[PDB]
DNA sequence: TTAGAGAATTGGAGAGTGTGTTTTTTTTTTTT
DNA sequence: CACACACTCTCCAATTCTCTAA
């Protein structure tokens, strides 16, 4: 996925594979070997090969490929990049009021009376009022180096969905 | 959208934007390295597609998940990519200039197909984006150490204890002009085009007609409007056996009295025919019809100065004033009329300079008055020598004919009033279409 | 919480001065009614600007305190009134909407010091000082939030601008491996810098003393506000800070450089359908050519066709090679009022220039290639005739320009280009400016002996190109001197009743001209087409006299342009015989100033070539 | 069955080491 | 040179493995 940094519908290897599995019809032999009762020792391995078709896919989206998807998906789309967009554009203003509209070296600094400092003496604050607007005792912290025997799991996987056609021909599959 | 140049704030930083400017200085053509591959120098692994951004920077994992190493690494310049980088300055153009200001500058850069597509000098719109460029010499990195009035930023592990800072540069990925052989004639050549030219060609008595077409606010003189015809249309240029030249160029004369239409052929031809020169004999530069050698102070040593018979090389070049040159000029003449080059000898430079160029002369008589009485040689001072390069003079005399000075006026005004066979893009496409041809001699 | 903040060591309570400022918005409706700043906050909405300007007198006069608070620490109170504006911006009008927040900008009116006094006990205090611009730089940009990615797996984040310093990562948090996050510049956000470096102005200097200077930074919004050359009143923070010894070393001198953070800009010397209807009356009065041409220079004395020609210049032929810029030369002797009516009548239009004809011009005729020195590198540097490309050029003694000059405004003046060759560079830049020029004779008077083109020593090839030509000597009469000596004593005694009548004579002028550029566009008549026509075949018959030329088509050309310009004073937009006999008229006396020969009277080749016939049958 | 105390293994913070850091004369071409 | 990069090397201690009591 190196090179196969491959988007939303793109065809990947694995869409072509399928692809060209479905055009040469090999997957009808496959549905054969399985409905037939006369070579049941193949199906352990056909339900390898089945298996093994269905990789990125899962079994809810793909039974809802209508013929029409396209256009849905292609207006699904738009809207998502405008929603994507949209919250981007409120997350840079959010952090636009946070800090001042005076520059960085803007000087200036504050005691906070009633808060004690980790001494005994008040707290002096740098950062700005707009910083004490919605004040955090970390704000100048750095995270902890969690250690590699402590850390959590991830995903294997993000959901790529394959091309259109396959999907179709997946779902008759 | 277009943009001024004095619009590019750093809010524009990463925005798509278009812009206009007059080109300055262009930098030579480099290789730049989009994306490097690198081989892990203890485990032999290859990383492909290492992004570079603007310091040179090699990978920092290896991708092989079990290996330790983050510094030891080596370039595979054979599978690297590059992509061709070219920088240029650029200024702001005459129209947005502020008044009484110094003009702003700003450096663009091309990438790829755009590399050498603008020129010093030419007004072009660039599209692209403004981005910010880093002081790449206070960055050390894994691949490379530092290389070392305002503040900048700090804190950066690759910057070290040093700061860093910025510098806004255009991102062209796109860059046109601002306002616009055999076979690109062939492929121009729309069948409109196709049409016009043929009709032209078989056009019976296309001579006057585009001697009428091209000269209209000109009245008579009709074998000098023929004259200068065929001095765009040419002759045939030739080399010999021996690598010897033969000219097709021809070259013409007008002399006339201050008071005749001689300036108006030229600035007839020179508004009309693409990569023609209008000059004075007089020079309003070092270099003059021809060459002359400078010194610059970017590195105190000389080179050439081009002059005007070389920027209209494969052209027309208009001389006004003709009999008013410097020695110089008058002496370098001898060689650019015939043999169509100038051998430049001097201190740090030995070039002989390419001027296959046909000249239109425009001269004055002694006295001011052409006197009939006297032949042209001496009505003139330009020498036999001199007059031995031309190939047709032509003589314009102010008659006092009462009927020719009404008829000048009435040419004047109402041209000058009626501005609100052929047009000149017509007779362009012609030319250029004609002058592909190469009569044999019968 | 608010009310606990105070600044630091400095018992100034942070709360008590945002509401404080905010009495001060509320009640200050007294500058001499609703507040006038809550005016201006009202204004804003819809004016879009993203700051509020606001007068300390005003602060001071309100409550002194607050003033004093502001003065002595802007870089906590200045963000205190901020917010308070802020508040009160959405206390009033909540349903407003504006890209930016509000950023207060205090100033006096006047300068609280001069810089030779700054000392260090005016650190970080607001101040204001009175200076001269220098040089301004680059804009720079500056950031304000790093973007940082991860190299391994593309996990991003953000992190904000501590004092200049960033915080870097160190480590990702959605991968946990060390020094992994990368800068990237491009997606990191910046704000817009530029430095100024001020000069105190001339009068405030001690006697014979060279110009202190003071470095300025002003920050986004606020950024190229100001330009080389001008003046301002400059409110700023003065500022200390260190300056490292050497780029790789983090040591600092103990001696700190100091600059202005600058927090508001005041130009000091920079300064409808009533105007249209205004002009539109003033057209139809009688002699209003007259007047326009009278108002013109009113310090110079008796000098009409001049002033008439100068004006027909100002407004020009209609543009449609159809040039109509028309060109004047002035001729006369040195210390005469040519050079004072060139260096009044350049300011008198937009896109003009006026330089020198000799080597010390400040702004050369032609264009060359320098190294820009802040930079060091190559800028193409176009010259006056260039930069008026629209406007008039004033050429002071135009006599004594060099032969590579004189080439290159025959150029610019027959082609309306200026060609240049230079460095790499080829382009063919665009002046279609208007020539007015000022001759001297070769030695220290005018020659009576000798026509204008023997005494000035310029060449045919750039006299017969103007459209008029004039002499500005003056008579030897008695009567002449007398009218001179009380005109010049009416100029000593002019008052301030005379200026005003003089300035407002100078505005509608220019609004008048600039109206007829903009509007008017003239167009030949069929009166007007045979006038010209009768006029150049009867200017031609007196060449069957002597079998001489009298006249050249190129005049043909100068009365159509003069024609035009007269039709463009009256607001015509059709010209006709009024403006005709008009364009005959003057360039009839043009030529009877210029072209006379002494032994014969007015003779036309004096312009065509040098050594008119008196002359050249000497041999 | 679930949770706390003693022992074992490995991350990395810190110390030490090595390396890196205008102004004058003479010429040449062209400007007057 | 004395003040910064880059690398090696040392021991402290942070977290987990295993045995035991509640
Ligand atoms: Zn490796
Ligand atoms: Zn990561």
């Amino acid at each position: 996925l190196d090179q196969e940094k491959k988007i939303d519908d793109d065809a990947s290897a694995h869409d072509q594979l399928l692809w060209a599995i479905h055009l040469s019809g090999l997957d009808d032999l496959l549905l054969f070997l399985a409905s037939s009762s006369a070579e049941e020792q193949w199906s352990l391995h056909v339900l390898e090969i089945v298996s093994l078709m269905f990789r990125d896919q899962n079994p809810e989206q793909l039974a809802g490929v209508g013929q029409g998807r396209l256009a849905q998906e292609r207006s699904a789309d738009f809207a998502e990049l405008e929603v994507l967009r949209q919250r981007e554009m409120a997350e840079k203003k959010t952090r636009a009021l946070q800090r001042g509209n005076r520059h960085s070296r803007f000087g200036g600094s504050y005691i906070v009376q009633g808060l004690k400092s980790i001494g005994e003496r008040d707290l002096i604050f740098h950062k700005g009022l707009h910083n004490l607007r919605n004040y955090s005792s970390d704000l100048g912290k750095q995270p902890k180096k969690v250690p590699k025997r402590r850390q959590a799991a991830r995903e294997l996987s993000i959901q790529r969905r394959s091309a259109l056609n396959v999907r179709l021909f997946l779902r008759d599959f | 959208t277009r943009h001024k140049i004095r619009e590019l704030t750093s809010s524009r930083i990463g925005l798509l934007t278009r812009i206009s400017g007059q080109v300055v200085r262009t930098h030579p053509v480099h290789p730049e390295l989009v994306s490097g591959t690198f081989l892990c120098l203890d485990c032999q692994t290859v990383i492909r597609d290492v992004e570079q951004q603007f310091k040179y920077t090699q990978p920092n994992i290896c991708r092989n998940p079990v290996c330790a190493n983050r510094r030891r690494f080596l370039l595979d310049t054979n599978k690297s990519r590059f992509v061709d980088f070219q920088k240029v300055r650029i200024q702001e153009t005459q129209a947005e200039l502020p008044r009484g200001s110094i003009p702003r500058s700003l450096e663009v850069i091309l990438r790829a197909e755009a590399v050498e597509s603008a020129q010093a000098g030419d007004k072009c719109d660039f599209t692209g984006t403004l981005i910010v460029v880093p002081d790449v010499s206070k960055l050390s990195t894994p691949g490379a150490r530092a290389e070392t009035e305002t503040e900048g930023i700090r804190g950066l592990r690759a910057l070290g204890v040093r700061d860093l800072s910025y510098r806004l540069v255009f991102l062209a990925c796109c860059v046109a002009p601002t306002n616009p052989t055999a076979e690109s004639i062939k492929n121009q050549m729309t069948v409109k085009e196709w049409e016009k030219v043929f009709e032209m060609s078989q056009d019976k008595n296309l001579y006057h007609n585009l001697c009428t077409s091209l000269f209209p606010t000109i009245h008579g003189n009709d074998e000098v409007k023929r004259g200068v015809l065929l001095m765009l249309f040419g002759g045939v240029p030739k080399t010999t056996g021996e690598g010897t030249s033969l000219r097709g160029d021809i070259n013409v004369c007008i002399v006339g009295d201050p008071s005749t239409a001689k300036s108006q052929f030229l600035k007839h031809v020179e508004e009309f025919s693409p990569r023609a020169v209008y000059t004075s004999g007089k020079a309003s530069s070092a270099a003059g019809l021809t060459a002359a050698v400078v010194r610059d102070e970017e590195s105190h040593e000389f080179v050439i100065e081009a002059g005007a018979l070389m920027l209209a090389d494969n052209g027309v070049c208009c001389i006004d004033e003709f009999d008013k040159m410097d020695v110089r000029d008058q002496v370098a003449i001898h060689e650019a009329m015939e043999q169509q080059t100038i051998s430049i000898t001097k201190a740090g430079v030995k070039a002989t300079l390419n001027a296959r160029t046909s000249i239109l002369a425009a001269a004055n008589p002694i006295s001011g008055h052409y006197d009939r009485s006297k032949s042209l040689k001496q009505n003139i001072n330009l020498s036999a020598p001199i007059m031995s390069r031309f190939d047709l003079f032509f003589i314009l005399v102010d008659e006092c004919n009462e009927v020719t000075d009404y008829a000048i006026a009435r040419r004047i005004v109402d041209l000058h009033s009626r501005i609100e066979v052929y047009s000149l893009d017509d007779i362009r496409r012609y030319l250029l279409f004609a002058r592909q041809f190469k009569p044999k001699i019968s | 919480l608010g009310q606990k903040l105070v600044i630091w060591g400095t018992d100034v309570n942070v709360a008590a001065c945002k509401e404080n400022f905010q009495r001060f918005l509320q009640r200050f409706i007294d500058p001499l009614t609703e507040p006038l700043y809550m005016q201006r906050l009202g204004e804003i909405n819809v004016i879009g600007e993203p700051f509020l300007n606001v007068n300390c007198e005003h602060i001071k006069s309100f409550d002194k305190n607050l003033y004093r608070q502001l003065i002595s620490y802007p870089q906590e109170v200045i963000p205190t009134f901020d917010m308070a504006v802020n508040e009160i911006f959405f206390d009033r009008y909540p349903d407003s909407i504006l890209e930016h927040q509000i950023q207060v900008r205090p100033f006096n009116a006047l300068k609280t010091k001069n810089m030779r006094n700054l000392n260090p006990e005016d650190i970080d205090q607001l101040i204001t000082i009175s200076g001269m611009v220098i040089r301004t730089s680059q804009l720079i940009p500056e950031m304000q939030e790093a973007f940082f990615q991860c190299q391994v797996c593309a996990h991003t984040t953000r992190v904000e601008m501590d004092r200049g310093r960033i915080a870097e990562p160190s480590v990702c948090g959605r991968c946990h491996t060390t020094h992994s996050m990368a800068l990237i510049h491009n997606r990191s956000l910046f704000s817009d810098k530029q430095m100024i470096k001020l000069q105190e102005s001339p009068e405030d200097m001690p006697a014979g003393q060279t110009p202190h200077t003071v470095i300025l930074f002003a920050h986004n919004d606020l950024v190229d506000k100001v330009q080389p050359g001008d003046r301002v009143n400059v409110t700023g923070i003065y500022r200390a800070v260190p300056i490292r010894v050497n780029p790789r070393v983090s040591n600092v001198k103990s001696v700190y450089k100091t600059h202005i953070d600058v927090i508001h800009y005041r130009k000091t010397d920079a300064k409808s359908e009533k105007r249209v209807e205004l002009l539109k009356e003033l057209s139809r009065k009688p002699d209003i050519y007259e007047r326009l041409a009278s108002a013109l220079a009113p310090s110079i004395y008796e000098h009409e066709d001049i002033k008439k020609g100068i004006l027909l210049q100002l407004f020009g032929g209609t543009r449609k090679k159809f040039r109509a810029e028309i060109n004047i030369l002035l001729c006369g002797d040195p210390g005469t009022s040519k050079s004072q009516l060139l260096q009044y009548v350049y300011n008198l239009v937009p896109r003009g220039q006026y330089t020198s004809g000799k080597g010390s011009s400040a702004v050369g005729l032609t264009a060359y290639v320098m190294k820009d020195p802040e930079t060091r590198q190559l800028v193409l540097q176009t010259g006056a005739l260039v930069l008026s490309d629209n406007g008039i050029c004033c050429i002071d003694e135009f006599d004594k320009m060099n032969e590579s000059t004189r080439s290159v405004l025959h150029e610019v003046m027959e082609q309306q280009t200026l060609s240049i060759a230079k460095a790499g560079i080829i382009c063919q830049l665009n002046a279609r400016t208007s020539v007015l020029a000022a001759a001297n004779p070769i030695e220290s008077q005018w020659n009576p002996k000798k026509t204008t083109i023997e005494n000035i020593q310029l060449p045919h090839t750039l006299l017969s190109r103007f459209d008029l030509i004039f002499l500005l000597l003056d008579p030897q009469d008695e009567a002449y001197d007398r009218r001179l000596a009380h005109h010049l004593v009416a100029l000593y005694y002019q008052s301030e009743e005379q200026a005003e009548e003089e300035l407002l004579d100078m505005a509608v002028l220019k609004d008048y001209i600039a109206y007829a550029h903009s509007t008017i566009m003239p167009r030949l008549s069929e009166e007007a087409s045979q006038a010209l026509i009768e006029a150049y075949v009867d200017m031609r018959k007196i060449g069957s006299s002597r079998g001489m030329v009298s006249a050249y088509p190129r005049q043909l050309e100068s009365l159509i342009r003069l024609a035009e310009a007269h039709a463009k004073v009256r607001l015509s937009n059709k010209v006709e015989a009024i403006d005709v006999e008009e364009a005959k008229r003057l360039h009839r006396e043009a030529l009877k100033q210029s072209a006379t020969d002494p032994r014969t009277g007015i003779v036309d080749i004096s312009i065509l070539t040098t050594g008119m016939s008196a002359t050249s049958r000497k041999r």
